[PDB]
């Protein structure tokens, strides 16, 4: 439990989210916005499908989506389970499987996959 | 001053230093709400990269000329946001909607002139 | 007993009828379609439930759920709520009249015409 | 009763003579979505341009038939609002956002038609 | 208390969903669909009969209604029948393998089809 | 008697003028409003406050009827908001910098573009 | 009111609910003229759907709005008269040339759009 | 008090409104109307007395200011007079009778068309 | 913990390596193999460019660029260190960073992304 | 401490404002040639439209700058000249040629999109 995550195809970056079983980690999110700017990603994902469940405080979880609305663009959450989303105590972008929500990604900045 | 000069191509271009207080962002309000009239202006570009810490109260005067900014005629964006100042955007009382934010001021006058003229 | 309601899967749209069943204890039709959601990749839902007559306690299975395809996947929508139903709602999403018209424009979502 | 409905294809055009209570209007209202459901509806143009005055036992209701005939499955349009009913208004708590508001019985099909059809 | 069917229209023919087994004594399965075709006019239907584990008695019913439909309007098909299933073969009628190309199919035979 | 706000009447767009007439009890620059907007109609329509210092505490009859005046109207506009009277927030509507670049967006909405 | 509030697109529509008696009918003839003096409209649509019942002193009322209407300067059409009153209207020994009866409401301005407005 | 009268500025043709004020201390609008001719650029203004009723006996100070403004910068034109102001002349000057065809002719003196 | 994730496009695969290089981990082969089967096989990137240093067998890291080749299309080696690459006394297609191998992924099976 | 934010488009708008000293101006020539090797521009605006009052020991400094970051590769404009401080350049031995000194900052980017960008 070193190091968390990145990928960056440099239009996005995006990287996954294995199964913590805490809520005391904020990591996710600092080492996140750290490198947010350091490299002009302007759309990004979360890729948190292999991950259930979370339900003591995602709040964090569901605001660090909201912090890169306002520093670059349109976070989505790549893939929720079935019964992750069934928890809901409380806008914005969101998909089913990591390359569908990677054309509607690219849809954003409007270069498509060619051929 | 605090309040640099901004005038370019019918935008503005304001920047901000290291602030002081909310009462130095009392001088910031009205030196940006005269300048938009006799300079009749379209759209304000507000460069926050040099500060590093705000004050949640400071925020909500910020956050609020963005209203009073909007009322005169100037879709205004708010670039270059670093990360520990909007770790004090989140647990404010967040309504951050039509604001366009931006990444930098390359990127910030290519989204404004997208909504204006060219 | 026979707590068995339904599911089809006709295209890339896929929909799920709902007959009559006014009862609380359906704690199964919110979770028998999102484990449907992500098993085959379901674009648009619709519901259609055209007969179910009627309904006073829950538009938490109706409404609150409505946010999670919105959320899982994409854009669910009722089709042709009756009269009395909505004859007061003192409790937005999308709507159709009737079933044959909610497919014309659910294919309208996924960019497909059927003309010929 | 009181109270008629008459269809144009793929449309109706509702009309309002005079009001007087809710037991009028509710029997109005269970008349609506019933002949919203036995025939194909589209789009709904209520014509209120013969009422004097209003209260929040009635207007709770029209203000809330386009939330009932929105979920319904057809779009609807309140042409020819009154001056003086419209200050009357000024209570309620503002969700009167897609309304549609037109200003006569001809330039509801105007606003409607541009929605639906040629 | 649970005799129920459903079917509705994807814009000409009708889906017909059913669900675990009916045995013999349950024969509403017909007759609440024959007042269908006369109730809306339709032309092409659906068995959709996939998920339906077993019939041991009754194909003297469910195969001898597929000519009713036939004399009634036209062209009933059945819809993905189980490897199971169809192991009973004591003793013709258009079959498919599931819903996302037997709909695709009976397009065709009402003349219409998917572009784009 | 100063029985005058001001109101003209020139082609579709009908705007106004307004003095420094900053006080609760000229509530008559409501129904003076509402009956010229069924005498002729109005698509648009402007406001054109340019002159007034200050609003004291109540909006609520001047930003408050925009939306009940969008109810016949049609989407009326601020025009030229001064500096300091928008440091009165209480807590929406189109607005603009001036009638010159003001009236031209108000076209827009019209179907009408400025041709030489 | 008995009598409805009727406009319609350079045309008109009026419509007319359960009635029996020719108390009203009378001032309805003067409720449909008075309008067509301030309204110039090319024609009228009177809908007669919801009747089922007229007797022989007031077929001549509706045997004389068409006649009427005509010499104000509008085309009458009469839409979707039921079988029961259609039946006794004959005992009415009508000479009707210039009636134009469409089947309902929707196939009814279809004719007017075809007379007026080619 | 009463010593605010009218001003307006449209697209660069402006216009000034004139509400009702029949008094001979009306020098104000001989003189504030001039000033605004030159702090801003306008070519062709108008008068907009649609509605002021009546001039006592002086068109000195209302005609004889419809050539200052000749001289000034260009052509003033009356919008309109009600049939007893004029019903008596014991005493030209270019005259529209509405707002909303006096600005049509007000943009083909200053080449402008407003169509689409 | 186990998480030696994939997150794949599903078109190629590509995976992300963080800092844990020990020779007791065999599992970014054994459960790469099984999960790169588990879908459809093609181009398939590693993206070594946070680990420092390979110990002393890349044995494990270099039979799996071989290991690939015999069960779906060619494996590449994403972004190494400098003295990482020191002395190699032990052939396969690699690239510099993510943003242009990813590229020329693609190029080998001649898809493209241009605006 | 009163050097502002500066980077648009490769290029660069370094402004002044009553800062007025050659204790600071020391900092300042520093200031500008870090900046200018960080971000690659060509085309460097010094816009120094607001201060009034320049000392001859800063003319030579003001003066050095232009040549200094001239060597670095960037052709500075000097936009906004007062008066004030155009009649007291001559009494230095100027040699101001080579500078393009324009009007003002919206006449200074169009005259600096003739170098980039063509």
């Amino acid at each position: 439990s070193a190091l968390q995550e990145l990928s960056a195809p440099l239009l996005p970056i995006f990287e996954k989210i294995s199964v913590m079983p805490l809520i005391g980690t904020i990591d996710t999110e600092r080492a996140k916005l750290i490198i947010e700017n350091l490299l002009i990603g302007v759309v990004k994902n979360r890729s948190e499908v292999v991950l259930i469940d979370i339900t003591g405080v995602p709040v964090v979880d569901t605001m660090v989506a909201h912090h890169i609305i306002q520093a670059s663009e349109a976070v989505r959450l790549v893939g929720c389970q079935a019964m992750l989303v069934g928890i809901r105590p409380e806008q914005i972008i969101t998909t089913n499987t990591m390359k569908k929500g990677m054309e509607r990604a690219l849809a954003l900045t409007n270069r498509e996959i060619v051929e | 001053m605090g309040i640099p000069i901004l005038k370019l191509g019918e935008c503005l271009l304001i920047s901000i230093q290291s602030e002081l207080d909310d009462h130095t962002a009392v001088e910031f309000q009205e030196d940006l709400l005269a300048k938009i009239h006799e300079t009749s202006a379209r759209g304000v570009v507000i460069d926050i990269t040099s500060i590093d810490f705000i004050d949640s109260f400071i925020a909500k005067i910020l956050g609020d000329v963005v209203s009073m900014s909007k009322l005169m005629g100037a879709k205004v964006v708010v670039t270059g946001i670093q990360p520990a100042v909007a770790i004090t955007l989140i647990e404010l009382g967040i309504t951050f909607s039509g604001v366009l934010s931006a990444m930098d001021l390359e990127s910030g006058l290519e989204k404004l002139k997208q909504e204006l003229g060219e």
